[PDB]
């Protein structure tokens, strides 16, 4: 029969570990690095383009960094197409929970969801995993500001600042190094990218290859806002935190 | 790999094999019959000092009149258990009467071989066979005292006296010889306690070993600690006087 | 490589289907069962191999009819046979009951060509075991032809297939070329004992017992039916005399 | 529009003694005002000694006492050619009977 | 890992080796055939062997009537071929039903070769080891050539050439339009297309050939027939009236 | 039909229920509490078909128990009755839909308001300063908007609505055995069991 | 559509994923649970691999399925919560359809049964968790403890542990817990607890979480002071000696 | 019978790899090359036609496709496979939009959806990944032109020129050199036939070449008249004639 | 060779043969022996019945399928359950939609072609376990045997099991003398007792372990153990 060619994407190994999630994340740690730094007035999302060119239009490309709600947006590492699958069921849920109870999706309830269909792919169905992770920038009026991330398993768990992709383990490190509890987001901001500036497998950092997002609470006004910059507000905010 | 229904050159199907594999390694069981009712006895067995002896079910009650001790990967035993109540209970709805020993071990038996990974006959979803034996004791008016025994092939026998699980091959020696047509209930519950002694690694004390009993006045009875540990006191004093 | 002929639809390099080249096998293996063509109808004769004094004599019949003018027999694993059979009434069956004329020979064949091809498109199907000489009278005349595990199927003047196959086509065709102007349905009944008693040499270890039906339009009316008593002690003779 | 019932008349009667039993009925088949058959048998043995008639609608008593025949067979298979109590068949026919609880056999049943 | 070579799923060269050994089947037949447009009729050629003596000749054919219009010659065994056959036919008469109109030679071809490709795509379906000739006068294309293949490819053509022996009858064609500096055979009678095709593929070929070593089939506005062995031999003497 | 009563006040909810329960010729129950707590702030109160009535409320309640436990967090009054409206919205088009009414009173802790709701079987909701289903209203519904006042005291509402209640007893056909009233209020939900004199 | 045999026998009569299931259990962070004489109490430890994370939002390891009940678990993370919601589930059902909350043992039989019927279905793995599920009966007062693993069975326990080390601190457990007489206090029980997860947290007092319970759904979790506190007054206890 | 592939065909390798989505992209790099240029006016995709037979008709055969009257396609790689994706593209414009809209997909929502269909033959049960990469290119009313690539992983991305198949790399150079963002629409299509050239090997003409662009409306290829507010696609294929007369200012 | 073909049934060998049918029809010379024999009046069958301790019962050989038919097993005894039981079906649905005994030799075809169906799809397996099929119907007395193959044989007698081929050469021996026990049961009998009993060599058949069966002209299907098979011991 097809038995043959099964490779069997849902067994554990001897050791009680989850091969192709194992390998889903292999896959992802040569993903360009995306960072969440959460500050006490707001949240930071940035993240390194893979693979760029002159020709590449970058005032309509969006790799890396998706909105999901008004509240809520997501830093991808990993597939792309992957992503977008889960991003688009995502989005879905968010104007699912509104219509049934007239209230935003509480960001908690929206990244287990997601987390959810990815444990599944990893407990039947034969299926490869989703080769991706995510780092969750959202704010609700539960638990304010929050940052989450979750990868090919299904797990997800709640950072002050956090990086997924490549160098990871650097990354960590040197926010690990600089993170303070009192930071404001224009710090967080400044620290994230310092963080890829000194983790980034290329020459320089110029705006060209970064995606950038912010969910802070333009006092003016008592209400939070999500704004994704532009490659030109990308290409000031180089200039002013140092970078040039 | 290779089909979960798969015949062996040998003519056997190997998920099965295997399966009675798993059940050797399982804590004894073992079921005395005799004219004055059937008699369960099994292993508790227990992997620590801080694990409640008495939250340890292996012997379970069918139906008033049938009851069966398990050895073997017991978490499968559970919807087989169901799967038995159920067919007691729904017999009984639909002829108002009880339901036979045999039919009732019949019926169990006939989900056995219901596995596979798309099975040529019907609709047997149930990817791999049970790793569990069971002796069913107990009564009716037509054969009256009944000890079965079916095993995940999907066959039963009947006995007089059967042990499964990891002391049997011995024990079951030993009872080729104890038994006898004239026994009586006590010696039965005895004899089980004996043998379930030898071959258990631990020293047999209440609480480590269960005794039950099926009888046509008060159907199937699962002893109470107090009430077995008098037995095996009975039977060291009985055993030391020779 | 290797392993191309495990999985039952597969090319090996050389473009063959081993699976069904291992059919054939089972086929050769199997009785001699002929087929003749006449000038108004069509002749069938098989091979039964007498494994013991026990077996009932003239009761396992092995001789099939589809609808009430079509004559089938098969060489090779007898179940597969059958099962092959039942698809071929139902074929008829459904054919007739939409357009009310009993199905044509030719249709026939193309019915039970098109559902033996099938069994050759899937590794989780296995291909049938047996060659089947079948045809009949319809409103244009007789047609006789032979089916092959591989789907494949021609019309025939004379068809033989089984363990004495070669010897039955040495015979099918030395009838062919004496006789350029037709054989009779009497004359076919007889030649087929012949042939018969002949092609038993590949296998003149174990005693057998001959099995003849025929379809004429001027013997039988175009319905299918079994030569026995007379007309076949009488065939009998001449293939017991003629083998001496 | 579409009857699916009717009635072909016919009577029963049931009388149980201390040792014995009794169940007799009319052999008269009808239809509206004309008669069918003079002579259609209406109470069947079952067999393990059990006698019935489901009165009524012809079609529908006789699928009945059919089925019902049939269940006691496969009594025999399933438990060893063992006799079906009297009472036990009455509740087995009450499951063939509830069974079409709402599409009926339109028939008055007597064992 | 080497099981790239028994399923329809990539090797790491970007093959589909099942679909390359699919191509290989086609010939099994040892059958080659050719397909040309005239001036309003289109004319395919095959060749016919059948050394069998107990075989009934006049059931042995690879060229089929898909519809009233569109003819179909298969190079590949004679199964498949007909699996293909009576798939087309369906594809046929379910078109007409729901468009209103006749289902054009080259809708038809695409409409083949997609469902190929799937085979190519699918895992449990294996390719069919055959090379479909589509040929008609479309009512708004005239004299139409199209062929696909186990890969799911399809193209029209001024002329084509199938089997063992395709690269010696196609580059014959070739030479014979480069010079003609025309894209069809300019005559008006489909009697001398057919002549015209089998006497290319005697010179291509090599052979000679007599009534029974040939099927023809012939698409002409409104209907597409297949020829008998006299009809053939008509044409054979014609040829030979010439050399 | 049965009296489903609705007052919002100054700081909590009151609700009032008739308690018999009419079966034909009979009244087989006097005593009869036509309320489901769906949460320790939210209050639910029904009334119409026989079996749907407590068959709704109840696969409510489980419902919004569920989403407490798993949250650990208490939906706010507006987040149940949206939940709930949505639930009837789909009977209404369904095979057979639930017939019921439904007056949802609830304290929101985090806005410190106190809510009432009213949504028919239709999946018709609207929010309220007092409202009734079926033909309480017609009775009670020009002394409620004659005295209702936004920062009345949960002892002025016990009185409009006991005023009410007396207009019931006076001008509807049916003895409908009293009411029971409830309070939601930023403690919770409590049972005034002495209004059959209060 | 996909309903390969992922848990089937071999040779020996063993069910390896099964068996592989329970390695995730071994790998996983350490989880105990102590019953006193009038409470439960569970612990669970907290990795360190990494640490930057926002303890407020980042889901805790004991989990309330209803009011009166909780579980705890060791082993993969995604697993557990599909357990934790069909168990959630199960609960509510069971007090809609008889009129009255789960018993312990129940809730347990239930998860218990989920876990082994993913043993012997097709196309899924077993769940890679062990549980410990404590709380106590409607309208009872006596502790109740149980456990579950991937095989599907379970069992009740006077103490338990589960997870990486288990073995060590259940070895402490055996010697230091008396069924003669179990921690007649919350305290004295919560200390008997945090005691049995130092000999393997290796000093974490913000590495360790307790939670307690009481009779009649009274279900709290510690905060890290109130832990720490128990942590203090033990290393004292190793000093002073 | 029963397809039993319910599996998955594309898997991670230990090292992180999906090897039919690599394996695919191999399929791509034989593939022909293929190209694109945006302009400040227009865009412009082409191809060669690599006519596989002398007597084969090379026209019977179209590389770039019109999915809606504003976007077109071309690619490099497996054209069996193109093809189907051609015709799920067209399909998906409007059932996934036009039918619910009124109003033709823009070129991001289209190039998303198709994408999406090639994603999922990365995962679904029992398939392979496309072997085509393609190159879309479009217009519409508020993003104004556009140009993206697909690959069979379902990635893409928007150019501002690119190349894909056989010549990439060195055709992604020479564009990188030409490229500007003042070029006027036939400033590409002349950048665009020169690019093409290097690649080719043998005969270069308007009938080995397939070249298309999106640019001003065609009212004229409406086959209406007499509403105002339509006024004609934007996609337009170039004729073999309009290609030679233009070969001659090259 | 063989290990790289007898995976399942969707499986030629090189040779055209079917293993996991072949490992089947191995299940079956394992089992207990018995035997079939009939004359022109009766129908019979005897079989050994194997047991597993002496504290155990002997399993049960032989099948009613209806008044006028019945089979012994060979094999796997849930197989056989399975198989009589669908073979009880088919008599039963013969008899309410037609009022017609279903007649042995369809019998034999509705099991042939059920068997079949298992050896040529993937996923199911073949039966393991062979029958013997005697009844009495329109044409008389009817001796059937079963093999999970699919294949499926009238014979005037035979056996299967283990050293069956004792009795096989008995019966194929004296065949002109037992075809021809009319009219007399208790012969026909003794003559089917002989024959097994050339299958033996443990033991000797006894009261608790000899099984017979029996079916003919005014004869319904019945089955006779213990003290009832004493008389022929």
């Amino acid at each position: 029969g097809s038995r043959r060619y099964d490779s069997r994407t849902t067994i554990f190994s001897p050791e009680g570990r989850l091969y192709q999630v194992e390998y889903a994340l292999e896959s992802i740690s040569h993903a360009g690095t995306a960072i969440g730094i959460m500050a006490s007035d707001g949240i930071v999302l940035a993240a390194e383009r893979k693979v760029t060119s002159t020709l590449l239009e970058q005032d309509t490309s969006t790799e890396k960094l998706y909105k999901l709600n008004d509240k809520i947006a997501v830093a991808v590492a990993g597939l792309t197409a992957d992503a977008e699958i889960l991003i688009n069921t995502a989005r879905i849920h968010a104007q699912n929970y509104l219509k049934t109870y007239n209230e935003d999706i509480p960001v908690e309830i929206l990244v287990r969801r997601l987390s959810d269909i990815k444990q599944g792919y990893t407990q039947h169905g034969g299926l490869r995993p989703f080769g991706v992770s995510f780092i969750y920038a959202g704010y609700d009026d539960r638990y304010g500001y929050q940052l989450y991330t979750s990868n090919p398993s299904g797990n997800y768990t709640g950072w002050k600042a956090i990086s997924v992709g490549a160098n990871t383990s650097a990354a960590q490190t040197l926010l690990q190094m600089d993170y303070k509890d009192d930071m404001k987001v224009d710090d967080a901001i400044e620290l994230a990218l310092k963080t890829l500036s000194k983790t980034t497998d290329s020459s320089a950092l110029t705006y060209d290859r970064l995606e950038f997002a912010t969910i802070r609470k333009g006092a003016n006004d008592g209400e939070v806002y999500q704004k994704i910059f532009k490659p030109q507000e990308i290409k000031d905010i180089l200039v002013k935190t140092g970078i040039t | 790999d290779r089909g979960v229904s798969t015949f062996s050159p040998e003519g056997r199907l190997f998920q099965v094999e295997y399966s009675l594999e798993a059940i050797k390694l399982g804590s004894t069981a073992i079921g005395i019959a005799t004219k004055e009712g059937v008699v369960l006895g099994v292993e508790k067995r227990a992997t620590s000092p801080l694990l409640e002896s008495d939250s340890i079910e292996k012997i379970v009650e069918i139906d008033r009149h049938i009851g069966c001790a398990m050895s073997g990967l017991t978490a499968d035993a559970r919807s087989m258990i169901e799967h038995a109540r159920t067919a007691a209970v729904t017999h009984n709805l639909y002829y108002d009467e009880d339901i036979n020993v045999e039919s009732l071990t019949q019926s169990v038996c006939d989900l056995a071989l219901r596995f596979g990974e798309g099975a040529s006959g019907e609709e047997r979803l149930m990817s791999r066979p049970f790793g569990v034996a069971l002796l069913i004791a107990g009564h009716d008016a037509d054969d009256g005292y009944q000890l079965f025994h079916a095993e995940p092939s999907g066959t039963f026998y009947r006995y007089n006296a059967k042990a499964i699980g990891s002391g049997s091959e011995g024990a079951q020696a030993e009872l080729l010889n104890e038994w006898h047509s004239s026994l009586t209930l006590k010696e039965a519950e005895l004899l089980v306690l004996k043998i379930l002694k030898q071959v258990m690694e631990e020293k047999l004390d209440e609480n480590n070993a269960q005794l039950s009993c099926i009888t046509k006045q008060d159907g199937f009875k699962i002893y109470d600690n107090e009430k077995t540990a008098e037995l095996i006191k009975e039977l060291k004093e009985k055993e030391a006087a020779e | 490589g290797t392993g191309y002929d495990l999985s039952n639809s597969v090319f090996s390099p050389d473009g063959r289907n081993f699976q069904v080249e291992y059919a054939v096998k089972a086929v050769e293996n199997g009785t001699t069962s002929i087929g003749i063509k006449c000038n108004d109808g069509v002749v069938f004769a098989v091979e039964k191999l007498i494994t013991s004094k026990l077996l009932v004599p003239q009761k396992n019949v092995k001789i099939q009819v589809v609808d009430r003018h079509i004559g089938c027999v098969y060489s090779g694993l007898i179940p597969d046979g059958r099962h092959l059979v039942n698809r071929g009434r139902e074929e008829a069956a459904s054919f007739k009951k939409l357009y009310k004329t009993p199905i044509p020979i030719p249709a026939f064949a193309d019915r039970l060509g098109q559902y033996v091809q099938a069994h050759t498109l899937y590794n989780s199907v296995r291909p049938f075991g047996v060659s089947t000489i079948f045809g009949g009278v319809d409103k244009n005349g007789a047609h006789l032809y032979m089916l092959e595990p591989s789907g494949s199927y021609w019309g025939y003047k004379g068809a033989a297939t089984g363990k004495g196959r070669q010897s039955a086509k040495a015979e099918l065709e030395k009838l062919v070329d004496h006789h350029p102007e037709g054989l009779s349905a009497r004359e076919a009944v007889k030649q087929a004992a012949k042939i018969i008693y002949l092609a038993h040499e590949d296998n003149k270890e174990k005693d057998f017992e001959l099995e003849i039906s025929w379809c004429s339009l001027s013997e039988t009316n175009g319905l299918h039916k079994f030569v026995k008593g007379d007309l076949l002690q009488e065939a009998i003779d001449f293939a017991q005399k003629e083998i001496n | 529009q579409f009857n699916p019932y009717g009635d072909n008349g016919g009577t029963i009667l049931g009388i149980a003694g201390e040792d014995f039993a009794v169940l007799a009925g009319d052999t008269r088949n009808i239809t509206d005002y004309s008669i069918n058959s003079r002579y259609e048998p209406k109470v069947f043995d079952c067999g393990d000694n059990i006698v019935m008639s489901a009165n009524g609608f012809a079609a529908d008593g006789d699928a009945l006492v059919k089925r019902f025949k049939n269940s006691v067979k496969w009594y025999h298979f399933d438990h060893n050619d063992k006799k079906l109590s009297i009472n036990s068949a009455a509740r087995n026919i009450q499951h063939l009977l509830y069974g079409k609880r709402f599409f009926p056999y339109y028939v008055h049943t007597i064992i | 890992a080497g099981y790239d070579r028994h399923i329809t799923i990539f090797s790491p060269e970007g093959r589909l080796y099942q679909v390359e050994y699919a191509f290989k089947a086609t010939n099994q037949t040892n059958i080659n055939s050719l397909a040309v447009r005239g001036k309003d009729c289109t004319v395919v050629i095959s060749q016919k062997k059948v050394p069998d003596k107990l075989l009934d000749p006049t059931t042995v054919s690879y060229i089929f009537c898909i519809s009233r219009t569109i003819g179909m010659v298969v190079n590949g065994p004679i199964p498949d071929a007909r699996n293909a056959a009576l798939r087309a036919k369906a594809e046929a008469a379910e078109f007409r039903y729901k468009y209103g109109y006749d289902m054009p030679c080259d809708v038809l071809a695409k409409r083949m070769a997609n469902l190929s490709q799937i085979y190519t795509q699918r895992a449990y379906m294996r390719p069919l080891g055959v090379i479909l000739t589509f040929v008609s006068v479309d009512e708004e294309l005239g004299p139409s050539i199209y062929k696909t293949d186990p890969a799911g490819y399809y193209v029209g053509y001024k002329a084509t050439a199938t089997g063992p022996k395709q690269q010696e009858i196609t580059t014959n064609l070739e030479n014979h339009f480069k010079k003609s500096k025309i894209d069809h055979i300019n005559e008006e009678s489909w009697e001398k297309v057919v002549e015209f095709a089998i006497t290319h593929m005697i010179d291509a070929l090599g052979t000679e050939f007599s009534k029974n070593d040939l099927e023809v089939g012939v698409a002409t506005k409104d209907k597409f027939f297949t020829l008998s062995a006299e009809n053939i031999e008509e044409r054979l003497v014609a040829i030979a009236e010439q050399d | 039909m049965d009296i489903i009563l609705g007052i919002r006040v100054q700081d909590s909810v009151i609700l009032a229920s008739s308690k018999a329960v009419t079966r034909g010729i009979s009244v087989l129950k006097d005593s009869d509490d036509k309320t489901r707590q769906l949460s320790p702030h939210t209050l639910m109160s029904f009334a119409g078909e026989a079996g749907d009535t407590v068959q709704f409320a109840e696969y409510i309640q489980a419902n919004i128990q569920l989403y407490s436990i798993r949250e650990d967090y208490e939906l706010s009054p507006q987040a149940v009755s949206s939940f709930v409206r949505q639930e009837l919205a789909k009977s209404i088009r369904s095979r057979r839909p639930y017939q019921v009414n439904v007056l949802i009173g609830g304290y929101d802790k985090k806005k410190n308001k106190p809510e009432l709701y009213q949504i028919d079987y239709l999946g018709t909701k609207v929010e309220l300063p007092y409202g009734a289903h079926g033909y309480s209203g017609f009775y009670t519904f020009s002394l409620l908007d004659h005295h209702y006042r936004p920062d009345m005291t949960t002892e002025e509402g016990l009185d409009l609505l006991k005023l009410c209640v007396q207009e019931l007893e006076k001008r509807m056909p049916m003895d409908f055995k009293g009411v029971i009233v409830k309070i939601v209020d930023k403690d919770g939900i409590r049972q005034v069991d002495d209004f059959q004199a209060q | 559509g996909y309903d390969r045999a992922l848990s089937i026998f071999s040779p020996d009569g063993h069910i390896f994923q099964v068996e592989y299931a329970l390695e995730a259990v071994k790998r996983g962070t350490c989880a105990v649970g102590v019953k006193g004489k009038n409470c439960v109490v569970l612990g669970c430890e907290r990795r360190s691999t990494l640490k930057l994370q926002d303890t407020r939002i980042t889901p805790s390891k004991v989990s309330k399925i209803d009011s009166h009940v909780v579980l705890s678990f060791s082993g993969l993370n995604a697993d557990s919560r599909i357990l934790i919601e069909k168990a959630r589930v199960e609960a509510q059902s069971h007090r809609l359809t008889l009129e009255d909350p789960v018993t312990v043992e129940y809730l347990t039989r239930y998860v218990a049964g989920v876990q082994q019927r993913y043993t012997q279905s097709g196309g899924v793995r077993p769940f890679g968790v062990s549980t410990l599920i404590a709380g106590f009966d409607p309208r009872d007062d006596e502790p109740k403890l149980y456990q579950t693993e991937p095989s599907g069975i379970y069992s009740s326990w006077s103490a338990q542990t589960i997870g990486r080390n288990s073995k060590t601190v259940r070895e402490f457990l055996e010697k230091n817990y008396d069924r003669k007489e179990p921690p007649a206090t919350v305290e004295e029980c919560v200390k008997l607890t945090v005691r049995s997860l130092l000999e393997v947290v290796q000093t974490g007092a913000k590495n360790i979480e307790i939670t307690v319970v009481k009779p009649d759904s009274d279900i709290v979790a510690l905060s890290s002071e109130e832990i720490n506190q128990y942590v203090t007054q033990i290393e004292q206890e190793k000093q002073e000696q | 019978m029963t397809d039993r592939y319910s599996f998955s065909l594309t898997t991670f390798s230990p090292s992180g790899k999906l090897g039919q989505i690599d394996y695919a992209l191999t399929a791509v790099k034989q593939g022909v090359t293929s190209l694109g240029i945006k302009a400040t006016n227009g865009v412009v995709i082409a191809t060669e036609k690599k006519s596989s037979s002398p007597l084969a008709m090379s026209e019977t055969l179209s590389k770039v496709s019109l999915l809606t009257p504003d976007i077109g396609a071309v690619y490099s790689g497996m054209g069996p496979d193109y093809r189907v994706l051609v015709d799920k593209s067209r399909k998906v414009a409007h059932t996934s939009y036009k039918r619910i809209y009124g109003e033709y997909p823009p070129t991001k929502l289209l190039v998303s959806e198709v994408a999406k269909i090639m994603q999922e033959a990365t995962q679904s049960g029992g398939v392979r990944p496309f072997g085509v990469s393609l190159l879309i290119a479009g217009h519409d009313e508020f993003n104004g032109f556009s140009l993206y690539q697909v690959d069979p992983s379902g990635s893409y991305f928007p150019w501002k020129a690119t190349a894909i198949g056989k010549g990439s790399v060195a055709a992604k150079t020479f564009l990188e050199k030409r490229w500007n963002d003042e070029l006027e629409l036939e400033d590409a299509i002349h950048i665009a036939l020169l690019t093409l050239k290097e690649s080719v090997e043998g005969e270069f003409n308007g009938d080995t070449i397939e070249l298309a662009i999106i640019g001003d409306e065609n009212p004229d290829l409406l086959g209406y008249t007499g509403i105002p507010t339509d006024k004609g696609p934007r996609f337009r294929k170039l004729t073999s004639q309009e290609i030679n007369d233009r070969l001659e200012a090259l | 060779f063989r290990n790289n073909y007898d995976g399942d049934t969707v499986t030629f060998s090189p040779t055209g043969r079917l293993f996991q049918v072949e490992y089947a029809l191995e299940a079956i010379k394992q089992g207990s022996v018995t035997v079939g024999l009939r004359s022109n009046t009766h129908a019979v069958l005897v079989a050994l019945k194997r047991n597993a301790d002496e504290l155990s019962s002997y399993q049960k050989k032989i099948i009613k399928c209806d008044e006028h038919m019945g089979l012994s097993l060979a094999g796997l005894a849930p197989d056989a359950r399975v198989l009589s039981n669908y073979l009880r079906q088919q008599c039963n649905y013969s008899s309410l939609v037609f009022n017609r005994k279903l007649a042995v030799e369809r019998a034999g075809h509705l099991l042939c072609d059920k068997a079949q169906k298992n050896t040529q799809s993937y996923g199911g397996r073949p039966y393991g376990v062979g029958l013997l099929i005697i009844g009495y119907d329109k044409s008389g007395a009817h001796l059937l045997e079963f093999q999970p193959s699919g294949n499926v044989t009238e014979l005037y007698g035979t056996a299967i099991g283990a050293r069956s081929q004792g009795a096989k050469t008995y019966l194929e021996r004296t065949l002109d003398t037992f075809i021809k026990i009319d009219g007399n049961p208790d012969e026909l009998i003794k003559a089917g007792v002989e024959a097994i009993s050339q299958s033996l060599r443990d033991e000797s058949l006894t009261v608790d372990n000899l099984s017979i069966a029996i079916v003919g002209k005014d004869t319904p299907f019945t089955i006779y153990d213990g003290e009832a098979v004493a008389k022929y011991i």
